[PDB]
This record gives C-alpha cells, structure tokens and sequence, in this order.
C-alpha cells in the first residue's frame, strides 16, 4: 500500500462488479458512499472505475 | 395574396409553453435533472 501523497491508482473495466460480495462483508470499519447508496451499486451501470 | 396582429398572440403562447417544458431539465440544486436517476441510485432518506 503506497502512502498518502503518492497513492495508487488502478482502473476497473469491462467486468461485472459484485459489491454483494463486499457489502454482505462486515470486514472493514468504514463504508461511505456518496451520491449512491451501498445496496443499490448491481443495478447500476458504470463507464469506468 | 398584414394578419401580424394575429401571428403575435400565436407566437407568444407557443414560447410561454416552450419555456415550461424547457424547464423540466434544470436541478435546481440537485444532482440529477431526471426523478429515476434519484430513485435509482439512492434510497428514500
């Protein structure tokens, strides 16, 4: 994991997303969305990540 | 073969319904234009 004033940045494309395997993961100490909810992501579509 | 008289009132109310359906594409403050992309991605809170 690089650090803070030169993070990583990598592209997701031409893939489903499953978020089901991540939001009906309770793993991680914060899960933040903004503009979107959490439970709505597999209905949606995206153009990249 | 003059009727401008007539051509204003035409005219006039063909822009005043051009306007209200124009503007059923501004915000207004809001992150979409169109109601299904707010019901879409976002939950009734």
């Amino acid at each position: 994991f690089a650090s803070v004033y030169a993070w990583n940045r990598k592209r997701i494309s031409n893939c489903v997303a499953d978020y089901s395997v991540l939001y009906n993961s309770a793993s991680f100490s914060t899960f933040k969305c903004y503009g979107v909810s959490p439970t709505k992501l597999n209905d949606l579509c995206f153009t990249n990540v | 073969s003059a009727l401008g008289k007539l051509q204003d009132v035409v005219n006039q109310n063909a822009q005043a319904l051009n306007t209200l359906v124009k503007q059923l594409s501004s915000n207004f403050g809001a992150i979409s234009s169109v109601l299904n992309d707010i019901l879409s991605r976002l939950d009734p809170p």
